DNA sequence: ATCACAATCCCGGTGCCGAGGCCGCTCAATTGGTCGTAGACAGCTCTAGCACCGCTTAAACGCACGTACGGATTCCGTACGTGCGTTTAAGCGGTGCTAGAGCTGTCTACGACCAATTGAGCGGCCTCGGCACCGGGATTGTGAT
DNA sequence: ATCACAATCCCGGTGCCGAGGCCGCTCAATTGGTCGTAGACAGCTCTAGCACCGCTTAAACGCACGTACGGAATCCGTACGTGCGTTTAAGCGGTGCTAGAGCTGTCTACGACCAATTGAGCGGCCTCGGCACCGGGATTGTGAT
């Protein structure tokens, strides 16, 4: 029977889960979820499918932007108040990037609400050299669940306009 | 007379006539994988031993040898070391 | 009247004699609590620790980097260079047998 | 009596059950030695040696040789990241190193 | 308005503090490319120590690591600390 | 002279270190001696440390030891750093040294 | 209330330091520090101990196994040194 | 006299084994030292263990185990 | 005539010692090393083949690691000659020298 | 690009010794039944780890600047490598010996185990000096004048 | 060189709290004795480690020569250290909550242990094929055109 026991090493198992990721980031295969309206939050992201630690959730797609940018638009979006802030900021290497969201499109991790105390978070995927922002579940989420995540702004003024803090 | 020494040349043979049944090994490579068998036991052995003390247990069971397994072997090593071990005391368990 | 500003190299000197004199940590306590927590919660899920155990992490920690640190500053000096570059740190990692 | 069917053979596994319980009771690694951790030692044992095995039997034929040697235990050990790991500390003897030089060091 | 930005808790060892466990090994002139790099180190340190210790804490069937476990991991690594025992 | 310890003229317990070693799974049977040997060894190593120690704290005119001056006593001493060399003292820190070649010229 | 018992070198390495510096304190962080070298010296040398006796089928330390021990462990002037003082007090505990 | 038996050529062909190219005059000296060094280390716990053993012949056994004491553990000679 | 550009011959050396698992450090040399060496502990001392076989092994290897170590040290140094400070800075990282 | 040219690689025969398989035994692994105790499990306590809230502010962050330094270039001399011929000593093979390694057999001192005694060492408490913090004066390394 | 001048060292004042010393208990070290057996030792066997010798090449060594490279000097760009001003989140402290760490009790099933048995493994022996060496054409980096 030739048992030769089949172990991946630890330089094959990330590389075949490196492009097992990236493979839904070029893509816009968003599965397993669906849009719903949820009080006080509005448009809201409800998983249709059970959810492990380390499965992918949804990539957060938008404009790759730097930062002399970034703040003029952010101006911008502070003086038109309907506009809303769907921007994103994030570090990469030795640089700051951003990701802009507000144009309405079929993206739909930018349609995702604010937890401190969720069951998601955003990590940087790399794509040579080209960060994108990932919501990864942390913690086993069955379906029906709506899918939420840390803003981080922790700010004295962000807290004034926007106070849900918990619960 | 006499003159007998313990060794496991046999069980090294019979594993590798298992995973490549269509070449040997030689009496120095032989004494090597020897040598190598007996470190990993007395490696494993001593980590679970010092489990065995650190919670105040006077007796080495399956769970301890599992977690002494998991200390030293690396990362995929140990979780298949780990499926191995735990297949085998389960099919022990189920021939009593 | 020109304001004073100390040649560079010399304020890092004493940095180097105040931070070598003390034992304080110097790695801020929060920030190395959340660092082990979200790192430890890839390993088991819902784990509480200690704060003596979070403090002897954390002195592992630094007593490590301080070591890795000393190692890479020798490694900058034979390279003929007093800073010390990424490479500093994979050659010392590598000659101490980590990688 | 009924027939003596060892213990290996209760387990599926190649290696000394009983010989590796008698190693760890006369060992003096504790009191008191499990009745399953005798097996599970030597199924992880026996998965450590299949391994080896298999990689320096993949090293034997690739160099055109069907006898193992100390030569191809080195090169299976110091080619597969985790057991380099495992036997990092460990000199095999009449093994030599890997083939590898320094990129700089090739002429240009 | 708002500052949304990911937060990453390997950015808690911030470039002042690795600057002063630099200085505290004896290092003038740092690089930039350190920082990150140094980062990563930790981190792989971490992943290493607290993985045994977690795994001790696993064997005694208790949700707490405790400082012990973690003086355990430490000593299987070669890595033995003093004044935490006991 | 009721105690071993005093029989053998040692402050370390022999008594205690006899129990350890029984129950520490070393072998079945452990010798009359050898609790008293190795208390006396264990003594010695931490005379040598703590007179070490001690003249840290003169040195820092501290009349108490610190993990300081037990890391400064033990790095001073190449025989005991090398004993200690795979350990770190929680609140030790570091040898004050500068390399020549980063002092300004 | 009434916690359990703990076994510690605390009370013999303060009459050592008594001893060698009569006017000199040691703190609690530094007296924990010294109960961990004792600890782990005494591991080292009876698992030096056990390994020789172990090595050379003999099923009892003797004071010639923690002498051998010491003298493995212990470098240069410190085996010495350690030697002499543990023969010193076998000697001084047998003719008592 | 004898550490001058390992030849200047025995020191150019380890240091192969170890991917030198090219090796400066002095090295053959200082490895020279940094084997007496290591042989010395080794050599004096296979003593003590020959002996602890009472032995006036240092075996192979004694050998291994003083280099499994320093980390240094050697494969194919009984261990 | 013919000769070998400096540097070439050493590559097919590399590749010759690196391909081999022979000992590279002639027998009775090191035996008669060996045994002065352990004159020092004690006197009159035999040695079994097996065991100087053993302390050859172990010579080589940590020689042989060392002076891996040793180049990698010497190519940090922008250099392609090992120099004795390569190995005194080898061996202070490994920790074996103060 | 083109050329010859030593070094390497390959294919085939041969011996030859080390690996692979078989036989008898013996010693250990197996089977079975007892005992007692180590450990699993259930329950209780209370410790401490988690989580929050407010404020202070030490420290991290962000920015401008200039300078010390990392790095590329160039060149010089020497100190390496490579090849030659000569010396030497490693190595193989054989012989002789004897010191010491290994085993056996007696048995005697030595160590585990047990009952009982008690005092050394534990915890709890108090208390006061070493020390940390602070303020001020004097002294000092540093860098521009 | 002289002098601001920021930094550090040195002199107490004083409060804090933790190291040290005392007292109660309690349980673990001691004492004395019994018994089994571990290894100390005496003697025998016989293995192999040492010592020597004699060729025989493989290997080391000494020298020549020249070429690459190590190292020093120079110049340039840049990036990092230094300081300053803003922010931010670390930290302290104070308060609750309850998860689970630690302890206690019970009961049990699991492993040590003993005795008898037999079969798997090991020493011994044979035999035989794969690997190492030799020998001739295929090849392939390599250094000079
Ligand atoms: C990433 S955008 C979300 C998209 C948009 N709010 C929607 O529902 O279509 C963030 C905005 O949503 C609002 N938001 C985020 N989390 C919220 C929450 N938990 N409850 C109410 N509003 C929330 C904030 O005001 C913020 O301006």
């Amino acid at each position: 029977p030739v048992r030769r026991s089949s172990r991946k090493s630890k330089a094959e198992l990330q590389s075949e889960e490196r492009k097992r990721i990236d493979e839904l980031i070029e893509s816009g295969k968003e599965e397993g979820m669906k849009i719903d309206l949820i009080d006080g939050k509005g448009r809201g992201v409800i998983a249709t499918k059970q959810f492990s630690r380390g499965d992918f959730v949804v990539e957060y797609h938008g404009d790759l932007i730097e930062i002399t940018d970034a703040k003029k638009r952010e101006a911008l979006y502070a003086q038109d108040p309907s506009t809303g802030c769907y921007m994103y900021y994030f570090q990469y290497l030795s640089k700051t990037y951003c990701v802009d969201a507000t144009r309405e499109t079929n993206r739909l991790g930018r349609l995702i609400n604010h937890s401190k105390c969720g069951n998601c978070q955003t990590k940087l995927h790399d794509i040579d050299g080209v960060p994108h922002l990932i919501l990864i579940a942390s913690r086993d989420i069955a379906a029906g669940e709506e899918l939420l995540y840390d803003y981080g702004d922790r700010s004295k003024a962000s807290i004034e306009a926007h106070p849900w803090l918990k619960h | 007379r006499k003159t007998r020494k313990e060794s496991y040349a046999i069980y090294v043979y019979k594993v590798l006539k298992q995973v490549h049944p269509d070449t040997g090994i030689s009496s120095k490579a032989m004494s090597i994988m020897n040598s190598f068998v007996n470190d990993v036991f007395e490696r494993i052995a001593g980590e679970a031993s010092r489990l065995a003390h650190y919670n105040k247990r006077s007796t080495i069971t399956s769970r301890e040898i599992q977690t002494a397994v998991r200390l030293l072997l690396p990362g995929e090593l140990a979780k298949h070391a780990v499926s191995e071990g735990t297949k085998a005391v389960t099919k022990y368990t189920s021939a009593k | 009247k020109k304001p004073h500003r100390y040649r560079p190299g010399t304020v890092a000197l004493r940095e180097i004699r105040r931070y070598q004199k003390s034992t304080e940590l110097l790695i801020r306590k929060l920030p190395f609590q959340r660092l082990v927590r979200e790192i430890a919660q890839d390993f088991k899920t819902d784990l509480r620790f200690q704060s003596s155990a979070v403090m002897a992490l954390q002195e592992a920690s630094e007593a490590y980097l301080v070591a890795l640190f000393e190692d890479t500053n020798l490694c900058a000096i034979h390279a003929k260079r007093v800073t010390i570059m990424p490479k500093d740190i994979q050659l010392a990692r590598r000659i101490r047998g980590e990688r | 009596r009924a027939k003596a069917k060892t213990r290996s053979s209760r387990a599926g596994l190649q290696f000394p059950v009983g010989r590796v319980h008698r190693l760890l009771r006369k060992g003096n690694y504790a009191e008191r030695v499990g009745a399953g951790a005798p097996v599970y030692l030597a199924a992880v044992l026996e998965y450590l040696t299949a391994e080896i095995l298999e990689l320096a039997g993949n090293a034997a034929r690739d160099n055109k040789k069907t006898r193992i040697i100390p030569r191809h235990l080195q090169l299976a050990v110091r080619n597969d990241e985790e057991l380099n790991k495992l036997l990092g500390r460990v000199t095999i003897a009449q093994g030599g190193v890997l083939p590898n030089i320094q990129s700089v060091l090739l002429p240009k | 308005r708002h500052r949304c930005v990911l937060r990453d808790n390997i950015q808690g060892i911030t470039k002042p503090a690795i600057r002063r466990l630099a200085r505290r090994g004896g290092v003038k002139r740092i690089s930039g490319l350190i920082y990150e790099e140094t980062r990563g180190v930790l981190k792989v340190f971490l992943e290493n120590v607290i993985r045994d210790a977690v795994t001790y804490t696993e064997h005694a069937k208790r949700k707490t690591v405790t400082a012990m476990d973690v003086v355990y991991a430490l000593k299987r690594q070669g890595r033995t600390l003093y004044g935490f025992g006991g």
